[PDB]
């Protein structure tokens, strides 16, 4: 659904999907080529 | 950087004796904001 | 008639191996995809 989104400071607007990338253990959320946020990581339950 | 302490660290298996040739990145493991002066160390070695 | 069907059937090999020709369209494509990735980055400025 479009929504809204706030996620450890990191905040923005879009549709929020489940995906197959597979974040590092440390890596917080993804960027594309161009620079711009691409794919977060729940601070939760870990999810991507 | 800006009084934190960033530690990144790999355990890389050895193929060889000492020093192979290879690339690998080192993740990060903890980040620790300590704020203070660093400007000399001293490794400990195990005395048996 | 025979010169001919010879002259066209060397048409697609010297049209890809060679090289030379068909960079214009590649030309186009390539700095039209760099101008709208330049103008995307360009959002990730400070601009002070
Ligand atoms: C934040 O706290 C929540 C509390 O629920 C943790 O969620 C649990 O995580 C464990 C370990 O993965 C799961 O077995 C439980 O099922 C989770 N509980 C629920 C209700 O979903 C969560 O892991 C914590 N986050 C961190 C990073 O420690
Ligand atoms: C320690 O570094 C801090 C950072 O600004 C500075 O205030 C202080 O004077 C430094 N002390 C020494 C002994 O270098």
């Amino acid at each position: 659904k479009c929504v809204n989104f706030n996620f450890n400071g990191l905040t923005g607007t879009g549709v929020l999907t489940k995906s197959n990338k597979k974040f590092l253990p440390f890596q917080q959320f993804g960027r594309d080529i161009v620079d711009t946020t691409d794919a977060v990581r729940d601070p939760q339950t870990l999810e991507i | 950087i800006d009084g934190y302490f960033k530690i990144y660290s790999k355990h890389t298996p050895i193929i060889g004796r000492d020093f192979p040739q290879g690339f690998s990145a080192l993740e990060p493991l903890v980040d620790l904001p300590i704020g203070i002066n660093i400007t000399r160390f001293q490794t400990l070695l195990a005395l048996n | 008639a025979n010169q001919f069907n010879s002259a066209i059937g060397k048409i697609q090999d010297s049209l890809f191996s060679t090289a030379s020709a068909l960079g214009k369209l590649q030309d186009v494509v390539n700095h039209n995809a760099q101008a709208l990735n330049t103008l995307v980055k360009q959002l990730s400025s400070k601009f002070g």
